[PDB]
């Protein structure tokens, strides 16, 4: 009868939702999986009125609904930002035991994302702020690894080093921006990275302001 | 008469003509109505009128209101025969004319309809250096030792390299009352060359000219030439085009854009007359000595014409009465909403209706009787008339997603939250490039332009400046916004005050960017690289590839011209206030604190039912019940503390001054105060009980 | 009858705080005087003739500020008053240290640190103060530092279940207890709007109504002492005797 055939409908959609969601969380596209669903928003759609009023028919489309809705929330979370350490936070937190090479849409979509979108947007923003320190570290280690000291020709004598003026600005720039993110509240976890850059840095302004007294006290004295 | 006051008035130009008529001997144009300047010669040797030589040209529908199209007419011919006559030996000439009327687009198309010259623009900052000329000459052009002496050509042959220098009286003076530029390019064009400082030895131009334009030196910021200088270079007068002109113009561009929608083809001409003369009556009143946002330029018309074609693009059978409709409305969000005064407000809304009925006199007045005349494509699917009430509703229920997400104050919405919520987001839609606010302090320019944004899915980006700023960060910052909206499809709104500006570095980087959606002074070696090279992974993205470099330059310039929207701020330049959609949002009006106070206090307990209902009190005109109750009284009372205090602010200024300004801020502190005062005091005392 | 008059004092004494700032003895007077003959005219039952001084705070207050270094003037109990109960951070006008030493005292538990925005150092002593919920005083602030917007604007970025503010590239955590006092030197100052909407105005300059005032407390206070504790018992019986009858109740 037609309550036959709504029951098939019903399964056709779960065997569809279900293979859909053995994909892993690592090869589950944001964007395909918003088209997918779409698509099956669709196909959920095509059935006549009278299949429509049945109570499963509307459960399906309503937590499909909800899939649509956390969607942004899957956008979110599969990103460079949670690495991890915040997985292990969101895992604490929501007490549940999966596993990382393991992990599947399918655990993520049981629980509820929607309840949770509190504790699942505080990890994101703690894993957004430690990404923006993380980086500013390793741009100051990319500057501080590709930087070589200009050298110029002095009477065909030595090579006397050239842009103190942009070297000094760097540093301070730099000595400048280690303080401030000695300031930040996500400082806790680059603390010593921090350190330990803050102390080279302090180390190279020293270096550098006797050189700059030296060689012009010794082109002065050279002349 | 074109080179002796050829850089005067219309009325200098008729009094020299007819001085030379009484003077000379020499056969004249016989007709005593038309004015000699607008005759020419002909090569038979007869005087032949310029209407004449005037084409009539149909652009496309889907060109209407192009930002360089160009519809040729009287003006635009006369100028063009005499920037050929100026050009043939390569004397370099500056357009000077009041803003909006037409002299650097004009340029742009006389310059590039010849085919063996080749234009470059250069836009002349207030810190504008010899520096930037070289830089132009070592990006388009080389040098070459073959010759007698070092040479400096550009690399293409048989190409004459045009430096258009736009605002060229825009650079500062020095100390002693001179300007390098300036100078460099005197010494450039009456010696023909240059010393170039890396060998010291003269290098000599060939195939390079020079063509200026600049808005007169009385306006602000602008220095006049040195005589040394304006010796070389004729100047014209570009004066705002005439009805003459605007009605041809506009009536060709009408009928480009009517023909969408064949309905209403017979209703070009009346519709352009219309606007026409609209536009001379505005232009006419609000001088620049009431307010100085107060000018009008064809820039408006030009954006009326735009608007009404964006509003009928996607709609399809439409009758006179939403033509009608759209036109008031866009005169509306043009030459209404940047008015102060609301006697100035009503007499604009007078003068629209009126102007409608006389050129449209069978129409029914239905359509400029109805009052809100508001459109929004937020509800629906397109941009239609809505009402008030809806509208309202649905904004109400947005506002409350939004400061339950960010901006957790809450808002209350009375009409002028509405009206200039749908103005900002009508600047955003269209693909424009600033919307600036002017207000003041605390009203809530910021806060709305934010909600808007957010409405419409735009990023927001504000400069954080410190004591410590810098011109370099802040031309970074700009530099990223672009490409987070050239190099992105995602779209970006930049918002800045008044106090993020410091220094005039900060400005006419804005300027050039909304007259054009582009700073070309921004990108350089391997910024200009990256810019390249992100723009090929958008392109990737939409789905082009690399193609040419230049053209990826050009597509980064058509999505920030289609994509930023910065909108900046002040408290209450000639050039920013017409480059801009100036909207005045005022200080809260009565009936705008009296809403504030309501919600603001309605978690307050303030119902005492033996109130006895006094006589006088009137400070809401409109309160809402004849009778008023408790609750209505004290926010009555609460505004007309508001309003003593602005009374009391205005007497203290007018016997000797030293005030402080009362902002709406204060009203929100106030009300704050006596919710948190009233909840203290009530509370001890019901402990106490 | 206290219930039945509440909201008409309660009214009067948050316009007096909110918007009678920055205005000599006479002009808030006169302002007072306008409200109350409003209130009048509206039939809003308010406490006949109130003084704000004791309504607002109560006797030991204002002992504390005395012991405090605080002039007795009734401008200066006022300024006391408004610099207690604010919402928008203070920006003192006092042409004499008075006020300066004044919030010093008052502050010195809380470890109160002198800044002023000419100093290089000004921002390091912001950031370190806005950490550990120190209190902050500025000093010469007609060169008034455009990086305090965000924190004159009170602008909070709570996310995770905590409090943030941004101060330019940097965030900051916005701890408790905050309060930052704005000073100035010159009485004679023009603020920006934007500068003026965001402080509530504590003007402490001498005009010829605060010293006519001070002048006649003095000689009530020498020359006729009877007529000077009638006053004050006048003052007290609003609050501080019935906190004492209260006391002796309990
Ligand atoms: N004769 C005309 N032909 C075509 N467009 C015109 C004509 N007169 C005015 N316009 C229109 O008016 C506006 C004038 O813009 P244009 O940039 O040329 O002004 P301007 O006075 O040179 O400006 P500025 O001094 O700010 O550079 C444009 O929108 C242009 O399309
Ligand atoms: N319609 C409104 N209702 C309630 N509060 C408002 C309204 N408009 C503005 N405000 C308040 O004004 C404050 C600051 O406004 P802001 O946008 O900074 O003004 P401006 O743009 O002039 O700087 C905000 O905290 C906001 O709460």
């Amino acid at each position: 009868q037609d309550l036959k055939g709504v029951w098939s409908e019903l399964s056709k959609v779960w065997e569809q939702i279900d293979q859909m969601k053995e994909q892993p969380w690592v090869s589950v596209q944001p964007r395909k999986l918003r088209q997918n669903l779409d698509a099956l928003l669709n196909q959920l759609k095509s059935f006549p009125a009278r299949l429509r009023q049945y109570a499963s028919y509307e459960f399906v489309q309503r937590l499909l609904k909800g899939y649509m809705k956390i969607n942004m929330l899957v956008i979110e979370l599969k990103s460079e930002a949670l690495k991890d350490r915040h997985w292990k936070q969101l895992m604490k937190r929501l007490h549940v035991n999966w596993v990382v090479s393991e992990l599947t849409l399918g655990q993520i979509w049981d629980v509820d994302l929607q309840k949770n979108e509190a504790i699942v947007k505080d990890v994101l923003l703690v894993a957004q702020g430690e990404m923006a320190l993380e980086e500013f570290l390793k741009q100051i280690r990319e500057v501080w690894n590709t930087y070589e000291l200009d050298l110029v020709n002095y009477q065909n004598k030595c090579r006397l080093i050239r842009g103190w003026d942009d070297l000094f600005n760097k540093v301070k720039e730099h000595i400048n921006s280690v303080s401030a993110m000695k300031l930040s509240p996500y400082y806790k976890v680059f603390e010593e990275d921090a350190l330990s850059w803050e102390d080279k840095l302090n180390r190279i302004m020293a270096l550098f302001d006797v050189w700059i007294d030296v060689q012009r006290r010794w082109v002065y004295l050279e002349g | 008469l074109w080179s002796l006051s050829g850089d005067s008035r219309l009325k200098m130009r008729a009094e020299l003509g007819e001085y030379i008529r009484r003077i000379t001997t020499v056969p004249l144009p016989t007709a005593p109505n038309i004015p000699i300047i607008d005759y020419e010669v002909s090569i038979s040797g007869e005087w032949s009128p310029w209407q004449a030589k005037v084409p009539q040209i149909e652009v496309e529908t889907h060109k209407v209101a192009a930002p360089d199209v160009v519809v040729p007419t009287l003006d635009t011919v006369r100028h063009e025969a005499l920037l050929y006559t100026w050009l043939a030996e390569h004397k370099p000439l500056v357009l000077c004319g009041p803003p909006g009327s037409g002299k650097t687009m004009t340029l742009f198309s006389a310059l590039r309809a010849l085919p063996d010259m080749e234009v470059v623009g250069l836009n002349f900052s207030s810190a504008t250096t010899p520096e930037l000329l070289l830089k132009t000459f070592d990006h388009y052009c080389e040098y070459r030792r073959t010759p007698n002496g070092v040479v400096l050509a550009p690399v293409q042959l048989g190409k004459w390299l045009v430096l258009f220098c736009d605002e060229i009286n825009l650079p500062d003076m020095d100390k002693y009352g001179t300007q390098r530029v300036i100078s460099f390019i005197r010494q450039m064009v009456e010696h023909g060359g240059f010393y170039r400082t890396s060998d010291q030895t003269w290098v000599k131009l060939e195939r390079i000219q020079f063509v200026g334009a600049c808005n007169p030196p009385t306006d602000p910021g602008r220095k006049p030439l040195s005589h040394r200088f304006l010796r070389h270079v004729p100047v014209v007068y570009v004066d705002y085009p005439g009805p003459a002109s605007l009605t041809q113009i506009y009536g060709t561009f009408n009928r480009a854009m009517l023909r969408l929608i064949p309905s209403l083809r017979t209703y070009a001409e009346p519709l352009t007359a219309a606007m026409v003369e609209f536009y001379t009556m505005s232009q006419e009143r609000f001088t620049q000595d009431t307010q100085p946002h107060y000018i009008y330029s064809p820039r408006e018309m030009t954006r009326w014409v735009r608007g009404i074609f964006e509003a009928l693009r996607p709609l399809e059978t439409l009758p006179v009465e939403g033509l009608i409709r759209i036109w008031a409305h866009e005169a509306l969000r043009l030459f209404q909403d940047r008015l102060v005064e609301d006697e100035e407000r009503r007499w604009t809304d007078e003068n629209i209706d009126t102007v409608a009925l006389k050129h449209f006199p069978n129409i029914d007045r239905e359509k400029a009787m109805s009052r809100p005349i508001l459109y929004s494509n937020w509800l629906s699917k397109d941009y239609i008339p809505v009402d008030q009430e809806e509208l309202r509703d649905y904004v109400k229920a947005r506002l409350k997603v939004f400061y339950e997400e960010e901006l957790d104050v809450p808002l209350v919405l009375f009409n002028e939250v509405l009206d200039h919520v749908l103005r900002i987001d009508r600047i955003f839609r269209q693909p424009q490039g600033h919307l600036l606010l002017i207000g003041v302090s605390g009203a809530g320019k910021t806060t709305l332009s934010r909600f808007v944004a957010w409405m419409n899915g735009l990023s927001v980006y504000q400069i954080k400046v410190h004591r410590k700023y810098t011109g370099e960060d802040f031309d970074e910052d700009l530099r990223t916004v672009l490409r987070r909206s050239g190099c992105k499809n995602e779209k970006i709104a930049f918002i800045m005050d008044e106090s993020n500006v410091l220094d005039s570095g900060f400005l006419e980087r804005m300027n050039t960017l909304l007259a054009n959606g582009e700073v070309p002074g921004l990108f350089e070696g391997d910024e200009y690289a990256t810019l390249m090279t992100q723009c090929k992974e958008g392109a990737q993205k939409e789905g082009l590839m690399l193609d040419s470099h230049e053209e990826l330059y050009k597509w980064f310039t058509s999505q920030v011209i289609r994509n930023l929207h910065v909108v900046f701020t002040m408290n209450p330049s000639p050039a920013l206030f017409n480059r801009c959609v100036l909207n005045w949002f005022g200080d809260w009006s009565t009936e705008a604190l009296y809403q504030v106070g309501k919600e603001f206090t309605s978690k307050m307990d303030l119902e005492k039912p033996n109130y006895i209902v006094p006589d006088y009190m009137p400070v809401v005109y409109d309160k809402l019940p004849q009778p008023p109750s408790h609750r209505e009284a004290i926010v009555n009372s609460c505004v007309f503390v508001h309003q003593t205090l602005h009374q009391a602010n205005a007497r203290l200024a007018k016997r000797g001054g030293r005030t402080m300004a009362i902002t709406p801020r204060h009203y929100l502190d106030f009300i704050n105060h006596y919710a948190n005062l009233f909840h203290e005091k009530r509370s001890e005392l019901e402990e106490q009980q | 009858n206290q219930m039945s008059t509440i909201a008409g004092d309660c009214l009067l004494s948050a316009a007096f705080i909110a918007y009678a700032g920055y205005f000599d003895q006479q002009m808030r007077q006169n302002l007072f005087t306008t409200w109350s003959h409003h209130l009048q005219q509206a039939n809003i039952q308010f406490r006949t003739d109130i003084a704000r001084t004791e309504y607002l705070s109560n006797a030991d207050e204002r002992l504390r500020w005395q012991a405090s270094s605080l002039p007795a003037d009734d401008l200066c109990t006022e300024n006391a008053i408004m610099l207690k109960r604010f919402n928008r951070y203070p920006l003192i006008i006092d042409p004499s240290g008075q006020a300066t030493e004044f919030i010093m005292n008052e502050y010195k538990d809380r470890k109160i640190t002198r800044t002023s925005f000419l100093d290089d150092a000004f921002r390091k002593n912001l950031e370190s103060a806005l950490r550990f919920g120190n209190p902050l005083l500025v000093q010469d602030v007609e060169s008034y530092d455009p990086v305090l917007n965000p924190v004159l604007n009170r602008e909070v970025r709570r996310t995770g279940g905590r409090v943030l503010i941004t101060l330019g590239d940097q965030d900051i955590d916005l701890s408790p207890s905050f309060v930052i006092f704005l000073s100035t030197r010159d009485p004679t100052v023009e603020f920006p709007p934007d500068l003026c909407s965001r402080v509530t105005f504590v003007n402490f300059t001498v005009t010829r109504s605060s010293l006519q005032s001070q002048c006649l407390n003095e000689v009530l206070k020498a020359e006729r002492p009877d007529v000077d504790e009638k006053r004050s018992d006048l003052l007290k019986l609003q609050g501080e005797f019935q906190l004492r009858l209260r006391q002796l109740e309990k």
